[PDB]
């Protein structure tokens, strides 16, 4: 309940705080269906790992009490990351 | 009018930036930019009756402020600063900002002030109010790689989304 | 003060945060809560280097500048299999595709 497991299409398992995963409107609808586990049969680990870093960054930087830094995105992942982000609603 | 529709779009784009601070006083901007690196900027509503918007930007001497004029469907930097022919006009205020950021990024202008009185505006990174959506961050990244979005291997739904905000900042 | 980490073993990756003044042992207490293995059945690594349980994460090199939320630092994890600890083994993520010509 404190953590949830997100599994990529190539079998990588990402364990992240539930509050963080709820950054995704799609994940939120699934948990808030089904277990504390979501399988993404079409998102591979080089994309899902980046999505999880975005969750951490979004939760940390809702306020501007701290200068918000740049979220780096390699050009090589941006097209897939865009599609995953659209699918996840985040 | 088509003028009104272009102004409504300009304000929509502004709401997508993530660096539009809305109602923010000049002193609140001063405090917010005090510790930021040189060139950090934001856009906020102007307190002046005749202006919609004002850029606040960190200089090496501290934060300073530059109003944006809107006249007959066109934005440009405040013309008390320089002759208007040297202040490029834009239908879109985010486009205006993007232009000046890209001039600095391309090292066509730098932090040193010009010596012949042409426009001096050193902009590097925006100050975000909040983390933007991951979709918008991908959008910025794609925009920095290409302008030819309609040839991308994406569904038309996502090309429409890129087409809504073509700026690199 | 805060450092942001990925604790990685085989095809498991835990996203978690700690303080610069947190100890390695406190990190294993995080791992135990999640993966249900006690601290004496864990070895934590920065690159190829075993981390001593009594050190702070800063003493091992995990600083706020190098372990950020948008770019967390990676901590390697190896479990004890009966008498013996397993070799450290982190499975790579998939490789990204080649860029389309327009975005090169
Ligand atoms: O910045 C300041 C001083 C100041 C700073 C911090 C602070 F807390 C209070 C005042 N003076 C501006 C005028 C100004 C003031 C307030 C405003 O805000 P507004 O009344 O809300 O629109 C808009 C403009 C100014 O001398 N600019 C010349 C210039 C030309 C070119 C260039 F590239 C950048 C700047």
């Amino acid at each position: 309940m404190m953590y949830v497991k997100l599994i990529s299409s190539d079998g990588h398992e990402f364990i992240v705080k539930r509050e963080h995963a709820l950054t995704s409107g799609t994940i939120k609808a699934m948990l808030s269906q089904f277990t504390n586990e979501v399988n993404f049969r079409e998102i591979p680990s080089h994309v899902l790992s980046k999505v999880c870093m975005y969750f951490t960054y979004k939760v940390r930087y809702t306020n501007s009490s701290t200068e918000i830094p740049e979220f780096p995105i390699a050009p090589e992942i941006a097209l897939e990351l865009l599609m995953a982000a659209n699918f996840l609603d985040c | 009018s088509m003028q009104a529709a272009r102004l409504a779009k300009a304000l929509r784009e502004l709401g997508q930036t993530g660096w539009y601070w809305g109602s923010m006083t000049v002193n609140e901007a001063k405090e917010k930019l005090k510790e930021a690196p040189e060139g950090t900027f934001l856009i906020r509503d102007s307190s002046h009756s005749d202006y919609l918007l004002t850029i606040s930007v960190k200089t090496s001497a501290g934060p300073t402020n530059l109003r944006i004029e809107y006249q007959d469907g066109k934005f440009r930097l405040d013309s008390i600063i320089c002759v208007k022919s040297k202040l490029k006009q834009f239908d879109s205020v985010v486009h205006l900002i993007d232009y000046y950021v890209q001039m600095c990024k391309d090292k066509r202008t730098g932090p040193e002030a010009p010596r012949n009185g042409t426009v001096h505006l050193y902009l590097t990174k925006p100050l975000y109010t909040s983390a933007p959506s991951l979709q918008h961050l991908c959008r910025l990244t794609i925009n920095k790689c290409t302008g030819a979005i309609w040839g991308l291997p994406l569904p038309t739904r996502l090309k429409d989304y890129l087409e809504e905000y073509k700026f690199q900042v | 003060m805060d450092v942001f980490l990925m604790i990685r073993r085989h095809k498991t990756t835990i996203f978690t945060d700690a303080k610069e003044s947190s100890t390695v042992f406190e990190l294993k207490r995080i791992v135990e809560g999640i993966l249900k293995r006690p601290p004496d059945e864990q070895r934590l690594y920065k690159d190829d280097q075993l981390l001593d349980d009594g050190k702070t994460l800063g003493e091992c090199g995990f600083t706020s500048q190098t372990a950020r939320p948008q770019a967390p630092a990676t901590v390697g994890l190896a479990f004890r299999a009966d008498d013996t600890f397993e070799a450290l083994c982190i499975e790579p993520f998939s490789s990204p595709p080649e860029l389309p010509d327009v975005m090169k």
